């Protein structure tokens, strides 16, 4: 080679780096490639698929942790009485990054968008229900009754023959990033709720039980994106592979 | 169908940022050549004044005349934009290896320009910026000799918890690459490119970057915020063979790709704190020393 | 002769015939603004005409001794009015503006103001005034409200901020043999598309009188200068309900 | 130039050339690679096509 | 790489250098180019902006720190008196650098050419004057009386109906540097001055006030260049961030 | 699932928006570029053990 | 020559290419750049245009 | 352990080990040592005249 003189560059310990490498053994061919399924080009490409979600998993027992599916149905007062509420950001540590959805969303700093929920109905053939599903961007307190839920623009939901109820939550957010701070007494940054109704009572015929409850369905669409990945938080071993 | 017409007001033709008012473009200029005494009309535009251009009704140079000038000098590469920086001190840190203020034998420091305000606020003169930036370490030893000892330099990307302990689990670090360089290489050179969450670095921004109502105890992160940051860098010594000298760093800063904005006129006071508004008032100095008379020095 | 206006509601309004004319900005064309890069994906609406008008929001004097004072932009119209509960629970505001202060002065009177606006300004507060002793401003500086609130020294504006150095903004003066009334333009600009009403504070209005007041004893002492602003095809993204949080 | 490759990985839709430091020849840049996404029968699975204008059920 | 021989130009502690970078996070996309204003391609650009330019803040107290606007208008003789006098040079420390572009022109070395100035006007209606705008290229003593004036070329200036007064001072710059020195009794290098006024005297009716004092303002042409930046030479700061 | 409407109405009573987009999905992809850093391992090898 | 660039920022008015040491493509020299000023609007806001004939105030 | 500081013209004196001049903000740096070749600095033709 041409001698030149010395520039920065070099003698470093280099981790990010991307070198060009020198292989061992010329002239190998390994298995061709097959057919199989499961390959992924992109995990947004796998955030359009049907994701079950447990909201309510309220116990904290082991023998609860066989029927964490449930979620409040009894003899209702049905009088616009509140059945559970939950807030829309599905980026914070719990049963909501349980959702693969979410726990690829629990290693990323930004998000641009939001999901799409449904929910279940397993009555029988007379046994009915009216419910009301609302959502509420972020701006306002904890909602009162069907006055708050006037204020958020949601869909009317009854338990007819169909049993799915899809509420699209768009691209609600005006800044893609936000001035950089710690944890603390910082919650002012509210990000919006939605609220589950009762309008008449859990109705069901004589000779039928009074119980019924589903889990939820939720997923993501072209629009939000999610990328900026950070390291493992929680991780449990006692021991090291030796 | 198409029976009323109260919407058709409408001025569809976006190009830029809200407004009323239009324009057009041309597709040629003018030109103006100069000349002298004479009165008459029709074409004469010899002369500019920046404001009037033209002769007020009463008559401003009516008794002398005037001259010309000639121009040689080149205006291609002037610009400074970039290539502004020039001399200076900057800034350096020292990793001894007994002392006080060091109890752990690791260095963190949190990366940002705020560094050292005395040439900062020369780049600190403006708002909204977009560049690029550079790091250089350079060790040697506190008496200003070179030693062969082992050194190594680890990265802390923004988001990894800040190590507490000589062994903490920020070492691993399993997204941040490796660089490979050691004290007979040359000294490090890291680039920085533009990685803030908004268009650009927020020091003139009056806001609350927390969520939450603003109350007397969120007041501290103006300036300092814990997570909006791009990281800090860790330093200590990796390995067995623990080092014999003490060590001191010199920290290097050189900026690129420049693209500004939001002109920000020159200060003449002091802060006390980072992009702090409070200035000495019982202290207050003029930008310049003047005379009893303008007359004579 | 495009300098022309025609304005009525409530009871009385202002035009003018022959004012001091009018500032042009940046030589452009209208248009809406970016709407295929917010968080959502919802499609937006266009509240048209509903009910920008203009309404004067104080009328200050010039005085003697006038130190100086601002106002705080867009707080002027935040907390009063439909539009105020429009701002208070919507979340993203948009509009153009066309500020016209009427400012006259008599035969008798001379002096000038030193009115700029100023956009993008951290706002240089009191902050306990010398500032070396931890003690916050209260927040009876941080929402005024109608009122605005008294600037403390000129040639610093508070913030280090030299006199002659105010060149870079829009820069008018207030002369008999200048103006009846000056107008201002200013557009919609930010470092960031989309933020809060409330936590985010664009910039506010200064002024400080270039020029000491004076006049020979036996005329009038103050001397009112009017405000008003209605926002031109106002737009409000993030329609909700009523609801703060 | 007169040398050719030992690889059968396909998928290019450029032609592309290439040239390394070492004697090998792949262990440069691989080049430019575009996006493609196809999800329909993941949540999808109908074999019953009707015709545009017809609606899919009954 | 092919082997050479060693050639200077490397081991050595760089600063002026422009290397090329090693970036750490391949393919990142920050937020595109937004349209605001504020850019600036060139200061030379900047240089033709009206600037204010005040002269004669002579007092030196907090107090008079509050009305530095003022020059000197009284009951004048009258009789070709001296108002106030300022050499040509931008270039020098004091209220002249104070201006951005005389702060700007403060950390240059070189100049060419000269700047563009003019005054305001605040009287009344009947109130009016007769002042003396007058430029004086350097090498001559202080002016004396009118006599002086007629040896400066300049443009005569009346208060009529328009207030301003442009005085544009052409390239009068026979040398672009000159041999290297340092400060000293060397001051016989001069280089120019401007000198004001009066006539007849401040004349108002009866019934007027008889004060009225305005600012100065100026700038600068394409035809001034500056360039040749030095250090900064004065900051004041008692501790440095932390 | 649906992408129609019901033989009950849903959205009968208000009207819906629509929002723009300005984001770019070209080069968000992980599959090679998600290594970032982290601490990884060692050993020793010492003269008397 | 098969390789492409991943850079979106546009205003060129020449085709150009790079070459470069890393791996990457644009860290090389960046081109020549001409220089552009227009200072009208800052100190001409006039919206009523005369024609050039006749004078701009009555 | 030996580096190289240049001074460019214009710029104060140095009266003491530990002035100012060291910053020397507008001034680039080399990366030389003593291990590598010893100085070649280039000077063009900065003549006032």
């Amino acid at each position: 080679g041409f001698p030149t003189e010395l520039k920065p560059g070099t003698n470093q310990f280099l981790t990010t780096d991307d070198g060009v490498s020198a292989p061992i053994l010329p002239n190998f061919h390994p298995t061709p490639c097959i057919h199989i399924p499961g390959e992924v080009r992109n995990l947004l490409e796998l955030c359009q698929v049907e994701t079950i979600l447990e909201v309510n998993n309220v116990p904290t027992n082991a023998t609860s942790l066989m029927e964490r599916l449930r979620f409040p149905v009894s003899a209702q007062a049905g009088k616009g009485e509140l059945c559970a509420v939950f807030r829309a950001d599905p980026g914070r540590s719990g049963p909501w990054q349980s959702t693969l959805l979410g726990q690829l969303c629990g290693y990323y700093t930004q998000w641009s968008g939001s999901l799409e929920v449904t929910f279940m109905f397993t009555g029988s053939f007379m046994a009915t229900g009216k419910m009301l599903i609302a959502y509420t961007p972020p701006g306002g307190p904890l909602p009162k009754d069907r006055a708050t839920a006037m204020l958020g623009t949601h869909v009317i939901w009854d338990f007819g023959l169909q049993s799915s109820v899809t509420l699209v939550i768009p691209w609600i957010s005006n800044t893609h990033y936000r001035a950089h701070a710690r944890d603390g007494v910082f919650d002012y940054y509210t990000t919006g709720l939605v609220s589950i109704w009762y309008q008449t009572n859990y109705v069901v015929p004589i000779g039928a039980p009074n119980t019924a409850y589903i889990i939820a369905l939720a997923a993501a669409q072209k629009n939000f994106t999610m990328k900026l990945c950070k390291d493992a938080s929680d991780i449990l071993q006692t021991g090291t592979i030796q | 169908g198409d029976r009323v017409a109260d919407v058709i007001e409408s001025s569809i033709g976006d190009s830029v940022s809200r407004a009323l008012t239009r324009a057009l473009p041309a597709p040629t200029g003018q030109d103006t050549q100069v000349s002298s005494h004479r009165l008459d009309t029709g074409k004469v535009p010899a002369l500019q004044a920046a404001e009037i251009g033209a002769s007020s009704n009463a008559s401003d140079e009516s008794m002398i005349e005037t001259r010309c000038v000639l121009n040689s000098h080149s205006t291609a590469e002037t610009t400074l934009d970039s290539f502004f920086s020039r001399a200076g001190l900057v800034g350096e840190i020292d990793l001894p290896l007994e002392g006080t203020t060091n109890p752990n034998g690791y260095a963190n420091w949190d990366i940002d320009i705020t560094g050292y305000a005395q040439m900062r606020r020369k780049v600190e003169l403006f708002t909204y910026m977009r560049f690029d930036a550079e790091f250089t370490f350079v060790a040697c030893t506190p008496t200003g000799q070179v030693v062969p000892q082992l050194l190594q330099y680890m990265f802390v990307p923004p988001g990894a918890p800040e190590p507490d302990s000589r062994e903490s689990l920020a070492w691993q670090t399993a997204t941040n690459p490796s660089v490979f360089v050691k004290l007979s290489d040359p000294p490090a050179q890291v680039s920085v490119p533009f990685m803030s969450p908004a268009s650009a670095y927020q020091w003139f921004y009056d806001g609350y970057p927390t969520f939450g109502e603003h109350k007397q105890e969120k007041d501290l992160e103006y300036g300092a915020c814990p997570n909006n940051m791009m990281g800090t860098f860790s330093v200590r010594t990796v390995g067995t063979s623990k080092s014999k000298y003490p060590l001191v760093i010199r920290i290097y800063m050189r900026m690129k790709h420049v693209r500004a904005w939001i002109p920000r006129p020159m200060r003449n006071q002091n802060y006390l704190f980072k992009a702090n508004p409070n200035y000495a008032g019982n202290f207050i100095k003029p930008t310049g020393a003047s005379r009893t008379a303008i007359t004579t020095l | 002769s495009d300098r022309v206006a025609q304005l009525t509601i409530g009871n009385s309004t202002i035009t003018t015939q022959e004012a001091a004319n009018i500032i042009v900005g940046y030589g452009e064309w209208p248009s809406y603004c970016s709407d295929s890069d917010a968080t959502a994906v919802d499609k937006p609406t266009r509240p048209d005409v509903s009910v920008n008008r203009f309404y004067t929001l104080d009328t200050k004097l010039w005085e003697k001794s006038s130190k100086g004072w601002y106002w705080k932009f867009p707080d002027v119209l935040t907390e009063t009015g439909v539009f105020g509960q429009n701002a208070q629970f919507h979340y993203l505001y948009r509009s153009g503006f066309c500020i016209h202060v009427q400012c006259n002065a008599s035969k008798f009177h001379q002096g000038a103001l030193l009115v700029a606006v100023l956009p993008e300004y951290v706002i240089g507060s009191v902050a306990g005034g010398t500032g070396t002793e931890d003690t916050h401003p209260p927040y009876k500086q941080t929402q005024p409200g109608a009122d605005g609130f008294e600037l403390q020294h000129p040639y610093v504006l508070d913030a280090g901020i030299p006199i002659s150095q105010l060149t870079v903004c829009p820069h008018q003066w207030i002369n008999l043999r200048t103006n009846n009334c000056a107008t201002i333009i200013v557009p919609y600009i930010n470092a960031l598309p989309f933020d809060s009403a409330l936590n985010h504070c664009n910039f506010g209005l200064l002024v400080v009188p270039i020029s000491p007041l004076d006049y020979d004893q036996g005329a009038t002492p103050v001397i009112p200068i009017t405000i008003t602003l209605a926002p031109m095809c106002s737009e409000f993204a993030g329609l909700r309900q009523a609801v703060t949080q | 130039s007169h040398e050719n490759s030992n690889s059968a990985t396909e998928g290019s839709t450029i032609n592309y050339t290439t040239i390394n430091y070492y004697k090998d020849s792949y262990a440069a840049t691989a080049g430019k690679q575009s996006l493609k996404q196809d999800p329909d029968k993941f949540a999808n699975p109908v074999k019953d096509i009707f015709t545009e204008m017809a609606a899919p059920l009954k």
